[PDB]
DNA sequence: GCATCCGTGAGTAGAGAAGCACAATTTAACACTTTTGTCAAG
DNA sequence: CTTGACAAAAGTGTTAAATTGTGCTATACTGGGAGCCGTCACGGATGC
């Protein structure tokens, strides 16, 4: 929604933002017709 | 009168570098640094030793 | 300011020149337009080039620390001139040296305008330079009769030298200002239609869209035509030890296979062409360019025979002939073609 | 100070963490142990050297001992600049084979 | 005959010249469309040789025998096309660019022969200070200037072009002083504000003209409007006082009367010395006078200091801003003439008394300096030859564009720091051309000295350049020739 | 790569193998009639094919390369003689 | 993460359109440009270690 | 003497986001003789 | 062996459209942006 705050006027619309890429059932990704595995990654944690 | 000498010991890396011939230190390490002084005291490479030899 | 960050340099350098108040602004404004007027009379009067008094006129503006016998010689004969004359050589000189403060004091205009231009090709200073050539003809075209200010029509300036710059410099294989737009106009519908469709639009799609004579095949060629070299070095694997570069074969020198066949089939035809005669073999050498490389005409072949264009025909057809009969009998030759 | 490490440092002249202390000179050593601090004084016939060992030096001498130039007064790993300006070329090269050779 | 060694040695603008069968003027590689090399471009054909073997780019010659020849229509010369791996191009910087190598290198090598740090030799060759060549008899801080001394960018413009401050004022408020009031430090212009610099004080532009008349009539004086005569002057009936875009707006006389300026929108003091005029000038704006350099009375009106001329068509007066013609330059082409100028062999025989001196710290510095001088007298090579002034250019061959089995091109990132030096030397000379400020050029040549070092070695000094859509950095010269990945380790020690 | 039709890799490594062996023609035969000497390995493999011995190998094609990157680093580098000439490797190709 | 920067990326090109105006009839399709979004996912599904 | 920042180096294979106006230059479609290429005459 | 004869094949001079390069837009707008630091020891210089 788009709202001008001196007339106070919304307007909403539904835009399309892209295509997010789906997990399969067993866990991976189809990323240009080729299966394609996220692995985690390890760091040190945030904080102090 | 003759100079007078003391002796030196340098690690295999620096003795290395300190070599006359420019080609083999060039393609050692520290290739700037190598290159920069070879060309100003325009040093001539005699290709004594084997590196020399294989790069040309 | 900055030793190492060159835009922070650039940055502070400019930061140094105050901005000019619009009393300011309309006072060299003025200047430059006068000073403009006054080349122009002495040009009339002296008879040399008006760009030539110019050079000269900012030559002494710009000083020492910027042919110098040429310029001084006509520094002087301007000087020479009587006292109605030399007032327009003073507005001239006062005219130059507001050209250079008018233009000092808007620089950083061309910073604000020229960081939304960022990632299109370009580096930041690279776009603040090409602003600033653009804020320059900007002052040389402005006039302060209209009562504008100088940032409105300077922006124009500044945004088409920018612009321009992208157009000719963002590119590795240089694209035409006309192609570049059409290819912006291009991704910039296939942008809209993506949004109301919801999807990648087809060629025939983002054809209709464009408008008439368009269609998907021109679609296709614009895009071919936009695809940007990719980098010889650019690495392959998690390690920075392959590249594109080294996957890539040569295909312009022969292979030593190809040289080598080159070298037997010379060897071939040269035994093929001993069986023939004197004369006879010369023909056809000279005729398809085994010694020189080019094939003779006719007219070429019989000056050096003394003989005429159809005597060639018969004797190299004949030729021809004869190593047909000889080759069907060794069969020498039949594998170097294929 | 072992293995490989050990090998690169010999081989690079580099100069050992923990560098035993030799003798600049030959003389006796005549050793001074305190609550405070240990000095080791490498007496001669008319020279009187003088080393500010740590209290957690290990010495390999005793009082009354002659040592050469170029002798480790403590245990460790010689430092090879130090020994060639201490003893010599010879001493040096004798020095680098011998201690590649025992890793 | 046999090869048997292999000299290395500075490379002089001459002799890369004497390299190049061409001048790579355009930075262009080839046509989009064509798919050929462009002229004057990274490929072209008239400098590099032919794309294919005995044939020009027009076409008039495809023949062996036509070996040695160079087409009158294409400039390309007919012989093998193996020639574009080793003939070279160069671009002609319009301002001597340093060598990073002998730079950065170090100890820098340029900073040993001319006793420069590592700081001091930054600062002159990216523009941030300047670097005294000639005195012309200036005094900072009542210190007379020396050859060889660093100068900051404000230092530089007391002594080039003079000291000088505008004081704004309040709206509504008069000034305190005249036209041409020669005010000290911390004598009060206005009433809120005080003159931080001693000088002449004069009015910017006066709001309010009041012409008493032979009774006083007060006048308002827009933003796009102009006093055209000065303060105190006698104006004739009908003269015209204030100009204006439009002549109605024109504030002509009534009568004769005087103008007082009043109401100024601020003050500059300006450190100059006024020498009031009635004749023609001798002079103009911009001209540069020394003491006793006549002004403008044919010889009676003559200046009595160092400064720059700016002459004044209202006040009548010529106004000397307090100034020297101090040759203070920065960059490249600043280092390039110290090198030119400095004598070796006297420098040699310096650093031998220095190796004399009884403290070790300095002999083993005049050792290090005796060294490089050492070097560049036994070599022969001429030490301003470490700032090049025309740019080498790889062949093509080793930098190709060439089209995939896909139909994509693939190039080298060698193009990408070629291209880039080509469009800002192409930039500064139209900069140059025309008459840009100082500042433009010295944005420009900094970043032409930065293009000239990220083609040598990207990533030594400064951010690493990267092509756009990518943080990956440009593979440099140096880059191709040094590492595991370099020439050496790669193509030559092994294949 | 096997998957280029590619050669195998003679590292630095391999190149000390043939040093301490002595064997200085087979090296330098890796070196260029069959990595880079162009006009060498067009020559092995005509003379190979016609049952003669391979010819003498000439100057790689990689040390060309060098030599006109080290140019265009502005450094002069020259292959000289036994009498301090200029040696040109590059046939009268790259002379003005 | 990704997708929080290639967000970021879009919002700052909706920052700049509100800057050029036309407010009589801006709609948030037009102030919003999915592109640097899709950039960033496409590149971490492609070519993230 | 010492403390610090910079620069150097750290195994080998293989296998993988502007638009428009107008001028200026180039391309390509034409026509043209011009020149081969040739096929019959002695 | 010449010598005519042909129809191309090739060269060539215009002319047109297509392509490419350049200038110009007048409310006012005047100092950026992304990073953002888990290795180690080694010289070598560069100043406190
Ligand atoms: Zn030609």
């Amino acid at each position: 929604q788009l709202i001008h705050k001196d007339t106070g006027l919304i307007k909403e619309d539904e835009v399309f933002l892209g295509h997010i890429p789906l997990m399969t059932e067993d866990g991976s990704f189809i990323i240009n017709g080729a299966d394609r595995v996220i692995v985690s990654q390890i760091h040190r944690s945030p904080g102090v | 009168t003759p100079v007078a000498w003391k002796p030196l010991l340098m690690g295999v890396t620096k003795s290395a570098l300190s070599t006359k011939s420019w080609l083999s230190a060039a393609s050692f390490q520290n290739t700037t640094h190598v290159l920069t002084e070879a060309a100003i005291a325009g040093k001539k490479d005699e290709l004594i030793g084997l590196k020399e030899n294989v790069i040309l | 300011i900055s030793t190492s960050d060159p835009v922070r340099q650039y940055l502070h350098e400019i930061g140094q020149v105050p901005l000019l108040t619009l009393e300011e602004e309309v006072e060299l404004a003025r200047k430059v337009e006068e000073g403009m007027e006054a080349i122009k009379k002495l040009s009339e009067i002296t008879g040399l080039d008006p760009d030539l008094i110019r050079e000269v006129v900012r030559a002494k503006i710009l000083g020492s620390a910027r042919d110098p016998k040429t310029v001084e010689e006509i520094d002087q004969k301007l000087k020479s001139l009587p006292k109605e004359h030399k007032r327009y050589l003073h507005i001239a000189r006062e005219g130059e040296a507001a050209r250079q403060h008018l233009i000092e004091a808007n620089l950083r205009l061309v910073v604000s305008i020229a960081k939304k231009y960022t990632g299109r090709g370009l580096s930041f200073l690279d776009l603040i330079q090409e602003g600033n050539q653009g804020l320059i003809r900007a002052v040389e075209k402005f006039e302060y009769k209209r009562r504008f200010k100088f940032s409105t029509y300077a922006t124009w300036w500044i945004r088409q030298a920018i612009n321009r710059a992208i157009a000719d410099q963002a590119r590795t294989i240089r694209i035409p200002v006309h192609m570049v737009e059409t290819i912006n106009k291009l991704s910039r519908t296939a942008r809209q239609l993506q949004q109301e469709l919801g999807r990648e639009p087809t060629y025939e799609e983002i054809a209709e869209a464009m408008g008439p004579g368009w269609d998907a095949k021109r679609v296709e060629e614009t895009l071919k035509i936009a695809q940007e070299p990719v980098s010889l070095e650019t690495p392959i694997g998690d390690e920075k030890d392959s590249f594109y570069g080294d996957f890539i074969p040569d295909e312009h020198l022969p292979s030593p296979v190809d040289a080598a066949t080159q070298s037997l089939l010379s060897e071939e035809l040269e035994k093929a062409l001993s069986k023939l005669s004197e004369r006879e073999a010369m023909v056809l050498k000279l005729r398809k360019g085994l010694i020189d490389g080019r094939e003779h005409t006719l007219e070429e072949v019989g000056a050096f025979f003394g003989v005429t264009r159809e005597r060639i025909r018969q004797i190299e057809n004949k030729a021809l002939r004869k190593l047909k009969y000889h080759e069907s009998r060794t069969r020498k030759l039949r594998d170097f073609l294929d | 100070t072992q293995g490989l490490p050990r090998v690169i440092e010999l081989f690079e002249a580099r100069r050992p963490k923990a560098k035993a202390v030799i003798s600049e000179i030959d003389g006796v050593v005549r050793i001074e142990e305190t609550e405070e601090k240990l000095s080791v004084f490498v007496e001669s016939e008319g020279f009187s050297k003088e080393y500010k060992l740590p209290k957690e030096a290990r010495l390999l001498v005793k009082d009354g001992d002659y040592v050469e130039a170029g002798q480790p007064l403590t245990r460790g790993a010689i430092d090879p600049h130090q020994l060639l300006e201490a003893k010599g070329p010879e001493a040096v090269e004798r020095y680098l084979v011998e201690e590649i050779q025992k890793v | 005959k046999e090869v048997r060694k292999v000299r290395i040695a500075l490379a002089s603008p001459e002799k890369i010249r004497s390299w190049s069968y061409g001048e790579v003027e355009k930075p262009e590689t080839i046509n989009y469309r064509t798919l050929k090399p462009e002229r004057d471009g990274l490929f072209d054909e008239r400098i590099f040789g032919p794309i294919k073997d005995y044939e020009c780019a027009c076409g008039k010659y495809k023949r062996q025998r036509f070996e040695g020849k160079v087409c009158e229509r294409c400039g390309v010369e007919v012989t093998k096309s193996i020639v574009r791996r080793y003939r070279m191009g160069h671009i002609e910087l319009a301002t001597p660019a340093a060598h990073i190598w002998f730079v950065k290198d170090v100890p820098s090598k340029i900073g040993t022969l001319l006793d420069l740090s590592a700081t001091e030799l930054e600062q002159v060759l990216y523009f941030s200070k300047y670097i005294v060549l000639d005195p012309k008899g200036a005094i900072l801080n009542g210190v007379p200037v020396e050859k060889r001394q660093l100068l900051t960018d404000e230092e530089y413009r007391e002594l080039r072009y003079g000291k000088q401050e505008t004081y704004p004022l309040p709206p509504g408020v008069d000034a305190l002083v005249k036209d041409g009031e020669e005010v000290v430090k911390g004598q009060e212009l206005a009433p809120g504000v005080v003159s931080r610099l001693d000088g002449v004080a004069l009015y910017r532009f006066p709001r309010r003209v009041r012409v008493e008349y032979v009774e006083p009539k007060d006048y308002r004086v827009q933003p796009h409007m102009n006093v055209v005569v000065p303060e105190g002057a006698r104006v004739e009936a009908g003269d015209k006082i204030v100009a204006a875009i439009d002549p109605e707006e024109e504030v002509i006389a009534e009568a004769e009367g005087v103008v007082h300026l009043h109401e100024p929108a601020s003050i500059l003091v300006v450190k100059a010395r006024v020498y009031p005029f009635e004749d023609d000038v001798e002079v103009s704006t911009g001209d540069r006078v020394a003491p006793g350099d006549v002004l403008a009375d044919g010889g009676k009106v003559k200046s009595d200091v160092y400064g720059r001329v700016e002459v004044d068509l209202v006040r009548n007066v010529v106004r000397v801003v307090e100034s020297y013609d101090i040759d203070a330059r920065m960059g490249a082409e600043a280092i390039q003439q110290l090198l030119k100028e400095l004598d070796l062999e006297a420098l040699e025989k310096e650093l031998l008394e220095e190796m004399k001196h009884p403290s070790r710290a300095r002999r083993a510095k005049a050792r290090k300096r005796l060294e490089v001088v050492r070097a560049f007298l036994d070599s022969g090579n001429r030490p301003e030859w470490m700032i090049l002034e025309a740019v080498p250019v790889l062949p093509p061959d080793l930098r190709p564009m060439v089209q995939v089995d896909g139909g994509r091109f693939a190039t080298s990132d060698l193009n990408d720091l070629y291209r880039r030096l080509i469009n800002r030397n192409n930039r500064l000379k139209k900069l140059l051309a025309q008459g840009a400020p100082e500042i433009i050029i010295r944005n420009e040549k900094r970043m032409l000295q930065e293009a000239v070092d990220a083609l040598l070695d990207n990533g030594r000094r400064g951010a690493p350049v990267t092509n756009p859509g990518s943080d990956r950095p440009l593979r440099s010269l140096t880059d191709i020739l040094s590492g595991k990945q370099g020439r050496f380790r790669q193509n030559l020690l092994g294949k | 790569g096997k998957a280029q039709f590619g050669g195998q890799r003679f590292g630095e490594m391999e190149v000390w193998a043939l040093e301490a062996y002595g064997a200085a023609h087979t090296l330098q035969e890796m070196l260029t009639l069959k990595s880079d000497d162009i006009e060498g390995r067009n020559a092995a493999y005509e003379a190979i094919i016609k049952g003669e011995d391979v010819p003498e190998p000439s100057v790689p094609e990689s040390f060309r390369v060098l030599v006109k990157e080290l140019q265009a680093l502005a450094l002069d580098v020259q292959t000289l003689d036994e009498k301090d000439n200029p040696v040109d490797i590059f046939e009268g190709l790259a002379s003005k | 993460d990704q997708f929080r920067v290639g967000l970021a990326r879009l919002a700052r090109g909706v920052r700049e359109r509100m800057l050029m105006g036309s407010e009589d009839s801006l709609t948030p399709a037009k102030l919003v440009n999915s592109r640097p979004l899709e950039a960033a996912i496409r590149e971490f599904f492609s070519r993230s270690q």
